[PDB]
């Protein structure tokens, strides 16, 4: 799976955070207050990178976050270290690929009548340069179906 | 606790033995064991849960009494304290119910505060009223005596009963009903709330959030009622709940079902203004509800961008390649920015919306092999876009790849996605063919989507479109299986696989989606098709012994060649030229193909050129033409030879030659004379030039193409060449040479494709070219008798009754006139040939005469239009004078009004109708109300002729009536006078109901009349107490109609061809893309005229009016509905009485006062609020509401009609459908042309838009409106055709209404003005239509129009009548 | 191969016989049994000798069951109705100009029952795979919106083989499955803002109270009530709850003296009764508290039905039924008359309930709606109840003003 970024990290403390339980114990007095790890999830995996927020990522990555927030606090590497410049440098990435793939992809008075196409009207039997009237055709096409009823 | 109640569920005996010990343990030895209950919560809980209510009564009996009886610790105990994920799929809040009525005090007297509704005592008559007659009263056998005692100690018996017997019943009762005890919290819970002081109130909803999400309380997530949902439910019920997390509320929307309820308080929350999450939570929760109006229209307003705006633009209405230029184009605006500096990081959100965006663009114009080069970067591989992108280009190793890497991490909601990718592996994977677990993933895939579904809303939208689609690929999955167990050597050859296979081919061949599906489950379709097609091919080339006749290869080459075929003819309906071109180059790389599917592809490729032909260029269009002509036609048949010449000729027509395409036409209707598109083709081209060059020996030509054309098809299709046939009647000459060329070629046509024309033709039959026609009308009648009586029925008494005005001078009978001589023997020849049929409707039209009910309602809807002229007139004199006097029509009117005042075939019907009317007459009420109306209705005094004391008295004398009239019958049984109706059978006559003839249906499957069913309604409608009839079918499903006197003949017969109008228009909105999509389409209920003045028209009984709701709400509120209007004349006389004319700022100021004094904005959004308690509900209604009234806004602006007057709007409260009363074309009766250029194009006053909530406006309605404006701009329709049909009748009429006054020789307008005026007003129809479907640079003029709409500088200056306020 | 030959010529006979006998009969199921039976008799299997002769009867035999799945019946003889209509042990072949009458049993058998349900399934099915998609869906245009309704309602099934051939025939049906719906789906909505009936509760903990609504309730009581399936002590604490909604509606403000003083008055027994005529035709529609009422008393009815309830439900019934003729006579007779019932008065909404002015208190008439109804209800056990009603409000009627012709008069009667 791609790494974590720092944003949807400290993101993901924030929503743990925002469930008004401590870490010291994932179940705080009110104990109908237990951890929305789908929750946490869904709030998570709405940030830059893919979904990856399967049941376990959510679960190995804030136990992982515990022991360093028990070095730089995750809300100081977030302020800090160029707060905005990872996630916008992925999307500058995402964004060149893009460009990249829309443009290698492809771009995408000779009058000639030949006799065959005539050729196959004159052996049906019909004139082509003497343009019929919709009159004698549909005096024609009466003459076929009587022709054809007798 | 584990196991006793997992394997013997059945035997309660156990059970309940195993919950007496649990209880015994709890309530004996407490001081003893305290710390064991910890682990049998659960054993507690279900015991709490189980069905047998003695187990029940004596554990709550103990759960009660171990915390304090008081209301808030009860509360913050089941809120913070409790957990529930123990129950287990349960709906816990029932044992809430329990503890919160438990509590409650029991041993009080039992009460009710409904005073309103209190039933009287037997003494009550002893105080009501007055006293001496009580106190003489009070100082006034054994059989009484008795029964006084018994009845008293029977009293005595029931005031004993206390509330603790009713709260425990109550409860016991909600126990075993799940619904209505869900409603039961939510409208308990909010009673709660308001009783809890501040201090409680802050704490609780601050710790509710948390129980909100209350981690592992989650298993209701299956659950259809699931607690969270209820719960959220009562407590955004609230009056202060205001403390809400968005992001809860979109998590519980999507894993609950809570869609509509939690996207109604999220946008609550929006339109009140660090708060951007509440938009981003917004905009997902739209994406996620497939609402692509709402979304385009909440990020339009997001928009920081500005390409961000037009690639959303386009993207929603289908201009996939200039949307994903314009995506492109702003991410690289946004790189630009970038590396000059960075950027908030508020703007992800639209980062992420061009990402996956310009993801969906390229995966809709076939740029699979993009996609793939794109999600598998090195750097930032996408599994999910790979694994969706890689089956369908073979790429099978990165399919699995993708698949292995997303089954560990793939979304619980993709779960089925998974399965089906699993399958498609397994049976498409090169090294590893297993095809032993096939039917086991179809099964789990189904049961996936099938619980996804129950996830769902439950009324069916956009919303359910995935998995409707999904369920056709499971099902060809499914039947992919066995179309591989059937390709191995094993059966390869074997006939009962090969028939199998056959059919299987022609089934998925004659089984396809529909063009509201976007291209790309079209593709993921098609090429899933793709794939089995060719392993049949290659299949059958290595055992060239099984079946050696070279056929069961070529069936699935032309399975493949087909499937291609039609998708890239889906792909052009669609919009799309370069996907076709490239699939004609795709399908082009193929050693050999059949010739059928040749000639089709051929004919695909010249009708992109034909689309494409609309401003074609030299150069191409003249490659185009040598391609075409490039085209060998050695091995091809002959009808396919005419097919081509058709096309062209259709082509070269398109360019301005004109020689060798009619030559072209001419040859192609000679090589096939049956194929009906030629000839339909040629007879257009015909109509063009007869139209330019005027000879007459095209006229006749042209006529005779539309004719053979439409001889041999469809009705569908054929009605718009008779609708060009219909108009072309307009340019006969004297001798009437086009008249015999059309009585002479129509011999042959089906007649029912004229039922959708007969007003049009029966026009022409008071023409000077009637008896050709008359006879026309009479053979197409031989075959549908009714639909050509009631027509003509209603035609011919108009003409009688316009005679008898003509004929003023003669008393007593008069000489018929031709055209009533005309249509009059064509009824004898009906009744002759049809005679059971015309006596049935005889008797029915006979009988509903009864329906004139009586001079009350009479009288009220005479004062009713009185008033509504006098206001219509007044705004008129408004800012002139507004102290006006009353104009000498409106006198006449009001005169012989109060003059007549309601009492105004060798049938004997109406003869004893006007006996019982003189009988009643007789009586004293209604004479002395005539004598203090005269007294007061006379004008010969001075003070009395101004105009507003006219409309103050009316105002007077409507109150005083609608006081008097409130005391009438509501029903009446049929019987009582209606006895052919009462005694009406299925045996007497297979007649149809009314209006069912007028639109021909494919099957005939009419339900006809069993029985007209005895109760007889009267509603308060359209200003009158119309009369609402119910008819009943064979199929036991009702109708109900309303006998509607019209009372004027010409408004009501030009009132509803507007209705016939839309009718004619709606299957064209239902023939194209992004208007199926939203589910556009015309409400036109059926109407039909049975007489000049009564007209039979189909309505529902829940049908409100947007002035019916504004006065249910004053009434509401106790105020009159008139205020605001005489309030605004009264600021108008007020500011006038010092000289100053009434300035803008004058009319701006007096909108504001009056939306802020009586009539706010919010009365609409309060009144649908109230009406539709269910968020599923409000949000179906809302939506149906935007889109129609969008539809009907087009309409009413791009078509000249009247203005939507409020009362005019009918609400449909069931469906939501929006109907209006009547439109018509407001064509000036002094030039005669279409002038409909009022301040506002179409109603968006401030209610409806704060209604709309300001983003279905900006959203569904303008998208709705650019899109039914594309729809009908569209060239393949020729709308253009039936306006000019409608229109001509529509200016005949007016003619006809000219030249009356003045005084056959005039039964004629003239043979070049009429067609010069319809062809004037045409185009300003035509015009304003291409104004609103200018798509260019992903702007729309609709957009302006819109702003306009509800711009207060414009409706400021609308009509007070018109209700700008309301 | 023996005895098909002495069916076949009384098939026709059979047939028609039971057709048009069982339109006029007492006991009309026996008959559509043996129709059911020899329907399965003829399918089962293939005779190919009883088809010829069974073919001539589809015309009349398909239109007269249709006609009567599409009427009114008992839940039971609409089943049997709907089942032995659509398995007909005809082929498709033949039932191709017949088809159109078996889309409205149809929709009515994907509504029905888990059995039925599943048939309905079954043959649409069968007659999606043994025909064309574009003549089906020409076939099921009329009735489309009705028949996706019931497909997709009957998808939330808890069968799980039934929701999955539901997805099947869906899947089945293509792009057809989600055209649109010109009869759009309806929608619940509310049509009166007034609110409904409710008891009060108190709480002496934080010194406030409460109103607890009933109406649904009343609804659910009633519900429970009709029904069979339910157990007897739920409808036991319906019949508590309907009897504490009785009384606590009521102003129970009577005293002994006072009655007998109000009710020993020469004039009940010498005065002229007003000949005023009651007609619900002027009534307007019926309000929350009035439907209410009607439901509370048709349930109460019902329980004086019920064997377990009859004992504390009958006695109760009919003094309630005393006390509302009793004040309906004393309100609309005596020396106090009300300014609605005085001499020349017309009929008019006050006599009834409704959201205008209407009446003062609550109208006492209610109690005949409810007999209406319940006399009307599809059980007939229930017109007994009715008619003891009838016959208690009679008896005090000519109790209270003697000489029974006299007591006809009374508008109540009208
Ligand atoms: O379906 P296609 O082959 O692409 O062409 C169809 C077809 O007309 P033709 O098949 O004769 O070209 C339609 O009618 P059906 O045959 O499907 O019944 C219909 O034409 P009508 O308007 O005559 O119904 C439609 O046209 P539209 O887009 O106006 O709905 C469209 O023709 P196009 O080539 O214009 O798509």
């Amino acid at each position: 799976n791609p790494e974590w970024l720092i944003s949807e990290d400290w993101a993901l403390l924030q929503a743990v955070k925002q469930l008004l339980e401590l870490p010291l114990n994932l179940t705080i007095v009110s104990p109908a207050h237990t951890p929305n790890w789908d929750l946490v999830s869904d709030v998570v995996n709405s940030c830059s990178r893919i979904y990856r927020s399967s049941k376990q990522c959510r679960n190995r990555y804030e136990n992982v976050i515990i022991p360093r927030e028990e070095p730089l606090r995750t809300s100081q590497i977030y302020a800090q270290d160029e707060n905005a410049t990872h996630t916008q440098l992925y999307t500058s990435h995402f964004d060149l690929m893009k460009m990249t793939a829309g443009k290698r992809s492809p771009p995408i008075n000779p009058f000639q009548k030949n006799p065959k196409h005539a050729s196959v009207l004159a052996e049906s039997g019909i004139n082509y340069d003497k343009p019929l009237p919709p009159i004698q055709v549909a005096s024609l096409r009466a003459e076929r179906i009587a022709k054809e009823k007798k | 606790m584990t196991y006793i109640e997992k394997r013997f569920p059945e035997d309660l005996e156990l059970n309940a033995q195993f919950l007496d010990l649990v209880n015994y343990v709890y309530r004996d030895e407490t001081l003893s064991g305290s710390e064991l209950t910890a682990k049998l919560e659960p054993a507690f809980l279900s015991g709490l849960r189980c069905a047998q209510p003695l187990i029940r009564a004596k554990f709550f009996e103990v759960f009660d009494n171990s915390m304090k009886r008081r209301v808030y610790e009860r509360l913050l105990y089941v809120t913070c304290s409790q957990n529930w994920e123990a129950m287990g799929n349960h709906f816990w809040i029932k044992q809430c119910i329990e503890l919160l009525l438990a509590v409650c005090e029991k041993s009080t007297p039992i009460g009710t505060s409904c005073q309103g509704a209190m039933l009287p005592s037997i003494t009550n008559v002893i105080n009501l009223a007055d006293s001496h007659d009580r106190a003489a009263f009070a100082m006034v056998g054994n059989q009484l005596h008795m029964l006084t005692n018994r009845h008293d100690k029977f009293l005595d018996t029931l005031r004993e009963v206390k509330t603790g017997a009713l709260l425990s019943a109550f409860v016991q009762l909600c126990h075993i009903s799940t619904t209505l005890a869900e409603k039961t919290w939510v409208q308990l819970f909010p009673r709660l709330w308001k009783i809890l002081s501040d201090r409680q109130q802050h704490a609780l909803a601050g710790e509710i959030s948390p129980f909100l999400c209350s981690g592992s309380h989650q298993v209701q997530r299956d659950c259809q009622p699931s607690a969270l949902n209820c719960f959220v439910e009562a407590m955004s019920q609230c009056v202060p709940p205001i403390p809400i997390r968005p992001c809860v509320l979109k998590y519980l929307g999507k894993t609950h079902n809570l869609w509509f309820r939690s996207t109604l308080m999220l946008e609550h929350q929006a339109f009140e203004k660090p708060q951007q999450e509440i938009l981003d939570s917004l905009a997902e929760l739209y994406s996620l509800l497939q609402e692509e109006d709402m979304w385009a229209g909440l990020w339009q307003k997001r928009c920081k961008y500005s390409e961000t705006a037009t690639a959303i633009a386009y993207e929603q209405h289908g201009f996939f390649e200039q949307a994903q230029e314009s995506y492109e184009k702003a991410m690289d605006k946004a790189k630009k920015e970038h590396e000059r500096s960075n950027a908030s990081p508020a703007i992800f959100p639209e980062y992420q919306l061009w990402e996956d965006h310009w993801i969906r663009c390229s995966k809709e114009l076939n740029q699979w092999e993009a996609l793939t080069e794109y999600g598998q970067s090195k750097g930032h591989i996408n599994p999910y876009l790979v694994l969706e992108c890689a089956w369908r280009v073979s790429n099978w190793t990165a399919m699995k790849e993708a698949l292995v890497q997303v089954e560990v991490s793939c979304p619980k909601e993709m779960a089925w996605k998974v399965n089906m990718y699993r399958g498609y592996l397994a049976i498409c994977h090169p090294e590893e063919q297993q095809l032993s677990f096939i039917e086991r993933l179809v099964e789990m895939a189904s049961s996936l989507a099938i619980r996804e579904w129950r996830r769902l809303p439950h009324v069916v939208s956009h919303v359910h479109t995935p998995l409707l689609q999904a369920a056709q690929q499971i099902i060809e999955l499914q039947e992919a299986a066995q179309i591989n167990a059937g390709l191995q050597p094993t059966n390869l050859g074997r006939n009962n696989s090969l028939h199998d296979m056959k059919t299987v081919v022609k089934t998925w061949r004659n089984r396809l989606p529909i063009v509201s599906d976007d291209l790309s489950h079209w593709s993921s379709i098609f090429m899933w098709r793709q794939h089995h097609y060719q392993a049949i091919v290659t299949a059958y080339e290595n055992s060239s012994q099984h079946d050696p006749s070279s056929n069961n290869a070529m069936l699935g080459v032309h399975a493949s060649a087909s499937a291609i075929i039609q998708y890239g003819k889906i792909a052009r309906k669609q919009g799309l030229v370069n996907v076709a071109l490239d699939i004609l180059s795709r399908i082009h790389t193929i050693p050999t193909v059949p010739i059928v599917d040749c000639f089709q592809k051929i004919r695909q490729q010249v009708k992109c050129y034909l689309q494409l032909a609309g401003v074609m260029g030299k150069n191409e269009c003249m490659q185009g033409l040598e391609v075409i002509e490039s085209t060998n036609l050695k091995y091809f048949t002959k009808e396919m030879t005419a097919e081509f010449y058709a096309l062209k000729g259709m082509f070269l027509a398109q360019i301005n030659k004109s020689e060798e395409a009619n030559k072209a036409f001419s040859a192609a209707v000679q090589m096939h004379d049956v194929l009906v598109k030629a000839w339909a083709m040629w007879g257009d081209y015909l109509e063009n030039i007869f139209v330019k060059e005027r000879q007459l020996h095209l006229g006749v030509s042209a006529i005779t193409c539309y004719l053979h054309a439409c001889r041999h098809q469809n009705e569908s299709k054929s009605r718009k060449y008779l609708a060009k046939v219909l108009w072309l009647l307009s340019f006969d000459d004297d001798k009437n040479t086009l008249a015999d060329a059309v009585d002479k070629y129509c011999i042959g046509v089906p007649p029912i494709q004229w039922l959708a024309w007969i007003p049009q033709l029966l026009t022409c039959l008071v023409g000077s070219e009637g008896k050709l026609l008359l006879n026309l009308i009479s053979q197409v009648g031989r075959v549908y008798p009714q639909a050509v009586y009631f027509p003509i029925r209603t035609l011919y008494l108009t003409l009688k009754i316009e005679q008898r005005e003509r004929y003023k001078s003669d008393p007593g009978p008069i000489r018929a006139t031709a055209p009533m001589w005309r249509c009059s023997r064509i009824m004898h020849m009906q009744r002759e040939l049809h005679p059971t049929l015309l006596s049935s409707l005889e008797g029915i039209v006979d009988q509903m005469v009864w329906f004139r009910e009586n001079w009350h309602e009479e009288v009220l809807r005479q004062l009713q239009q009185g008033l509504a002229k006098c206001y219509s007139v007044a705004f008129e004199k408004s800012g002139a004078v507004s102290d006006a006097k009353i104009t000498p029509h409106t006198l006449n009117f009001v005169k012989k009004l109060v003059s007549t005042f309601g009492v105004g075939f060798s049938s004997a019907a109406s003869e004893s109708l006007a006996r019982r009317a003189q009988a009643t007459a007789q009586d004293p009420v209604f004479q002395k109300l005539k004598g203090q109306f005269t007294t007061d209705f006379d004008f010969s005094v001075p003070g009395s002729m101004k105009l507003h004391n006219l409309i103050s008295k009316l105002k007077k004398w409507i109150k005083i009536l609608e006081a008097k009239t409130k005391q009438l019958p509501k029903f009446f049984l049929i019987e009582e006078k209606c006895r052919f109706l009462s005694n009406f059978s299925a045996q007497t006559a297979e007649v149809e109901i009314p209006g069912e003839f007028l639109m021909p249906k494919p099957t005939h499957y009419y339900i006809k009349i069993a029985r007209f069913m005895p109760r007889v309604e009267i509603v308060q409608k359209h200003n009158t107490a119309a009369r609402r009839l119910y008819i009943r079918g064979h199929n036991g499903k009702i109708y109900p109609y309303l006998v509607m006197n019209d009372a004027c003949l010409t408004e009501s017969r030009r009132e509803e061809r507007v209705l016939q109008l839309l009718r004619l228009l709606n299957p064209c909105l239902e023939k194209r893309k992004e208007t199926t999509k939203r589910h556009l389409f015309f409400t036109v209920p059926r109407v039909v005229a049975v007489s000049p003045q009564m007209r039979l028209v189909e309505d529902n009984p829940s049908s409100l009016s947007l002035v019916e709701i504004y006065k249910q709400r004053c009434a509401k509120k106790g105020i009159e509905h008139d205020n605001p209007i005489s309030r605004y004349y009264d600021r108008l006389a007020t500011v006038q009485a010092r000289g100053t004319q009434a300035s803008h700022q004058v009319l701006r100021d007096i909108l504001k006062e009056v939306q802020s004094n009586m009539v706010p904005r919010s009365m609409l959004k309060e009144w649908a609020l109230h009406t539709f308690p269910n968020a599923t509900d409000y949000w179906t209604f809302r939506k149906m509401f935007t889109i129609q009234l969008a539809l009907i806004g087009f309409a009413e602006f791009v078509l000249h009609l009247n203005r939507l007057n409020p009362e005019m709007l009918q609400i449909a409260q069931d469906t939501g459908k929006l109907n209006v009363a009547y439109f018509r074309f407001d064509i000036n009766d002094a030039t005669g042309d279409l002038d409909a250029n009022r301040p506002v194009p179409f109603r968006l006053t401030p209610n409806i838009s704060e209604f709309l909530t300001t983003i279905g406006v900006s959203g569904p309605l303008t998208a709705s409106m650019i899109a039914v404006a594309r729809c009908f701009a569209q060239p393949n329709f020729k709308v253009d055709g039936i306006l000019k049909t409608v229109l001509r009748d529509e200016i005949i009429a007016w003619h006809k209404k000219t030249q009356e006054d003045t005084s056959g020789q005039p039964e004629n307008m003239d043979s070049q003005q009429l067609v010069s005026l319809v062809q004037k007003a045409v185009t300003a129809i035509m015009t304003r239509l291409h104004n609103l479907a200018q798509f260019e640079g992903g702007e729309s003029k609709v957009n302006t129009l819109v702003a306009a709409a509800n711009s207060l500088d414009n409706l400021c200056r609308m009509d007070p009548a018109w209700h700008p306020w309301l | 191969a023996e005895n098909e030959q002495m069916l076949k010529p009384h098939l026709h006979k059979i047939v028609n016989s039971s057709m048009e006998l069982a339109q006029t009969a007492k006991e009309p199921y026996n008959y559509f049994l043996l129709l059911r039976a020899l329907f399965r008799s003829i399918g089962g299997g293939s005779h190919d000798l009883l088809y010829q002769e069974f073919l001539p009867l589809l015309p009349n035999l398909l239109q007269g069951l249709n006609m009567l799945q599409s009427g009114l019946h008992k839940q039971h003889m609409k089943d049997l109705f709907v089942e032995l209509c659509l398995t007909v042990p005809v082929r498709l072949s033949s039932l191709l100009p017949y088809l159109p009458m078996l889309m409205d049993p149809l929709v009515s058998a994907l509504n029905g029952s888990q059995t039925l349900v599943s048939q309905g399934l079954r043959t649409l099915e069968l007659c999606v795979d043994n025909l064309q998609p574009d003549f089906l869906y020409d076939h099921i245009q009329p009735v489309r919106a009705e028949l996706m309704q019931a497909l997709w309602r009957t998808l939330r099934n808890p069968a799980d083989s039934i929701s999955h051939v539901a997805y099947r025939v869906l899947g089945k049906f293509g792009g057809s499955n989600r055209k649109m719906l010109k009869e759009s789906q309806k929608l619940h909505y509310v049509v009166t803002e007034v609110q409904g009936p409710s008891i009060t509760v108190e709480f002496s903990d934080c010194k406030a109270s409460l109103q607890l609504p009933m109406e649904k309730a009343i609804e659910t009581a009633l519900d429970c009530l009709k029904s069979a399936n339910t157990e007897p002590y739920y409808r036991r604490q319906a019949w508590e709850v309907i009897k504490c909604f009785l009384v606590a509606m009521m102003s129970l403000e009577d005293n002994k003296h006072a009655l007998y003083q109000l009710l020993a008055h020469p004039n009940f027994t010498e005065k002229t009764i007003p000949n005023v005529i009651i007609s619900h035709r002027y009534k307007a529609q019926d309000t929350p508290a009035r439907k209410t009422f009607e439901q509370a008393l048709t349930g109460a009815f019902m329980s004086a039905v019920i064997k377990d309830l009859r004992p504390s439900a009958l006695p109760f019934v009919a003094s309630l039924i005393r006390h509302y003729t009793m004040v309906a006579v004393a309100q609309q007779c005596g020396p106090f008359l009300l300014p609605c019932y005085q001499v020349g008065s017309q009929p008019s909404t006050a006599m009834f309930h409704s959201e205008e002015n209407g009446s003062k208190g609550m109208d006492p008439l209610v109690l005949i709606d409810a007999i209406a109804i319940c006399m009307a209800y599809e059980e007939k056990e229930l017109c007994k109840i009715g008619e003891v009603a009838l016959a208690v409000i009679f008896d005090v009627a000519s109790i209270i003003l003697g000489s029974k012709e006299r007591a006809c008069q009374l508008p109540l009667f009208s």
